[PDB]
RNA sequence: AACAGUGGUAGGAGAGCGUUCUAAGGGCUGUGAAGCCAGACCGGAAGGACUGGUGGAGCGCUUAGAAGUGAGAAUGCCGGUA
RNA sequence: GACCGAUAGUGAACCAGUACCGUGAGGGAAAGGUGAAAAGCACCCCGGAAGGGGAGUGAAAGAGAUCCUGAAACCGUGUGCCUACAAGUAGUCAGAGCCCGUUAACGGGUGAUGGCGUGCCUUUUGUAGAAUGAACCGGCGAGUUACGAUCUCGUGCAAGGUU
RNA sequence: GAACGAGGUAGAUGAAGAGGUCUGGAAAGGCCCGCCAUAGGAGGUAACAGCCCUGUAGUCAAAACUUCGUUCGA
């Protein structure tokens, strides 16, 4: 293909909406807003909570409880991911991290105990579910705690 | 994949076997759009600054009182409907240029390469060696290899003084092995290349 | 210019083409060149002052230095120009000759 | 092919027409382009050709892109004239 | 320079921050284009001149000092058709007569006479409205961009995607 | 508080067709032929020019001021 042909892909390119340019395409003299609204003039909008003066939703609506600085949300993996590796490997948070499977090691990986495993693994995590723990050990896998 | 390999004086030699995954996948013409439209915007530095109304070296006072004259109600004398200046939302200066994935943007470049081998205007030129910058050399060169035309030659090491020769002519233009676009190779309609450039937009790819 | 006064020319393009004329004007501030016999206007006269005379005075323009160049001392053809240096002074010497001028 | 349907404001959706630039390919132009003026031509539409006259150098088409992109009204603004 | 091409682009392409207005602070315009070359109209006639008519230059004089092109409003001059018993959003459609003959096609102009028929826009429940706006002509003149979000569509990869 | 290399401020050199023919008022335009190109940037040239001119690429140039790199303690 050259330039002077160029096709680009069907539905993927659209035309604009030129409003207000006279009244055969619809939206003539108000330009589709309507009349003597006052959305209808420039900067017209309302916040967007606002709703007539009525006292909104979250003003209605109570607080709830906090947040804490100290919050160690795990790194999840499930079993299912772990048959991805060989039998008899060993698994670390770096080989986790290098095999891209874990995107950020942030405050620690944790195992969880979905999925089937059947393979030997000698697996190094922080944190374990109890259903992990046993899954690993039928599957005869070793789960020790960094 | 397996054009036949040529000689500086049109002398032909034995096929060069080319890469299967970058010269003989199927094209898409889509991605290769969107490749042209990409760099084709960018290429544009889209400076144009037209001045508002607030900014017009004027206005300030009301022209005349509001009510009690036959005039119609008018504000500063700098005004968009006003003859002397002040235009609503005028070309800004801004960008032209945005980012495709790594990707997309090599499944392009390896489809206009493709393209090319499949429409076959790809020619190879092995080890191309001129001594002089003359440029009636590679014309004749060029004139011998049949090529009429604009075309696009790669040379990666040779470049120091091709690059000084090629440079006469407008349609046509060197560039380095490392420097291979879209819609240089789209134009150009005739693609030259070097083996050593090959191997190396092949190792690259 | 390439060209000087009292130069022996050769013009190129307008109603007057390949005809032989001696040069003497020059003007650049202009780029402007009267060679003898060319553009050959009629220029209506009034009196002048105390001249007592009447009528349609036909004399030289001048013409535009491009579409002049001077001709080779030796073989007589009209040739490109090029600088060169003699002894001090530069000289002109004409492409395709050795001579000067 | 058959069947049915086809008023329409706010509105919502789909098709398009036209203008200026920009690339690609094609070509038109002092053997007269653009623009202007006049015709009894063509399309569903926005519009588009053809032939004359003026005019005396620039401009279509194809495909795509980007818009300061389309005026009859705002006691709109400027110029000209009733 | 996918910036403007003289109502644009700086206010200012031109002797512009000028002319002009204001006591002063300040405000603040309009106004580009003969020809390639002035070769810019010798000479004759009208006339006081201006201005014209000739002659001459040029490729052009309709090109002669806002001098490329010269639209429209507006204003004139000849005319083909019609008009002094007729009231008419001034049309439309029938329609005799008369005149002309074309991007040749069930043509063109004018139309005595008949039927029907209260402009455009805005705002309104409702406008021919005695509600509003427009003297006319030409030019300019109103939903864009940035950064995010969301949704659809379409692309590349896909439990990964991506700088 | 020296002499040395590179810049800056003026500049110089710099290839190739009035090629033939047609229209035209005028060819830079059309057709048929050549040449240069480290130079086909651009502008002007009676119309749209790489080879008409100014130029352009390279290659040089400073009497005088000026700006950058080598010398004179645990």
């Amino acid at each position: 293909m050259k330039l002077h042909e160029l096709k680009p892909s069907e539905g993927s390119r659209k035309t604009r909406n030129r409003v207000g340019r006279g009244i055969g395409s619809g939206n003539g003299k108000t330009a589709g807003k309507g009349h003597k609204g006052q959305n209808a003039r420039s900067g017209g909008g309302v916040r967007p909570g606002f709703e007539g003066g009525q006292m909104p939703l979250f003003q209605r609506l109570p607080k709830r409880g906090f947040t804490n600085i100290n919050r160690k949300e795990y790194a999840v993996v499930n079993l299912d991911k772990l048959n991805g590796f060989a039998e008899g490997t060993e698994v670390t948070p770096e080989l986790l991290l290098e095999t891209g499977v874990i995107s950020k090691l942030n405050a620690g990986v944790k195992i969880l105990g979905n999925g089937k495993l059947e393979k030997k693994l000698t697996v190094k995590a922080n944190k374990f579910s109890a259903s992990a723990k046993e899954a690993v050990e039928a599957a005869g896998g070793t789960a020790e705690v960094i | 994949p397996k054009v036949a390999l040529y000689n500086q004086n049109g002398s032909t030699a034995g096929d060069i076997e080319l890469n299967a995954s970058v010269f003989g996948i199927e094209p898409n013409e889509s991605v290769v759009f969107d490749a042209i439209l990409m760099q084709r915007a960018s290429l544009r530095q889209g400076t144009h600054k037209v001045k508002n109304r607030s900014e017009v070296r004027g206005g300030g006072r009301k022209p005349w009182r509001q009510k009690g004259t036959g005039r119609a109600r008018q504000g500063s004398i700098r005004s968009p409907q006003w003859r002397g200046g002040g235009v609503v939302f005028g070309p800004t200066p801004r960008s032209y240029s945005y980012k495709l994935p790594k990707k997309v943007r090599r499944l392009a470049i390896k489809s206009v390469l493709s393209s090319k081998v499949i429409d076959n205007n790809i020619i190879v030129l092995e080890d191309l060696t001129l001594d002089t910058a003359k440029t009636k050399e590679m014309a004749a060169i060029l004139k011998g290899l049949s090529v009429e035309k604009k075309a696009l030659i790669v040379t990666a090491d040779a470049n120091e003084a091709v690059a000084l020769s090629a440079r006469n002519i407008p349609g046509v233009t060197v560039v380095e092995a490392n420097g291979i676009n879209v819609l240089d190779v789209v134009n150009h309609e005739k693609l030259l290349i070097t083996k050593a450039a090959v191997e190396k937009v092949e190792e690259v790819l | 210019m390439h060209v000087k006064k009292g130069d022996k020319v050769m013009v190129i393009s307008g109603k007057d083409k390949g005809k032989q004329g001696t040069i003497l004007a020059a003007f650049p501030k202009k780029d402007r060149v009267l060679v003898e016999g060319v553009n050959m206007v009629k220029k209506h006269s009034k009196p002048t002052q105390a001249n007592p005379q009447g009528g349609i005075s036909n004399q030289e323009a001048p013409i535009h230095v491009s579409n002049v160049m001077p001709l080779d001392p030796k073989t007589g053809e009209v040739t490109r120009v090029g600088y060169k240096v003699e002894d001090g002074k530069k000289v002109r010497v004409a492409k395709k000759s050795g001579q000067v001028l």
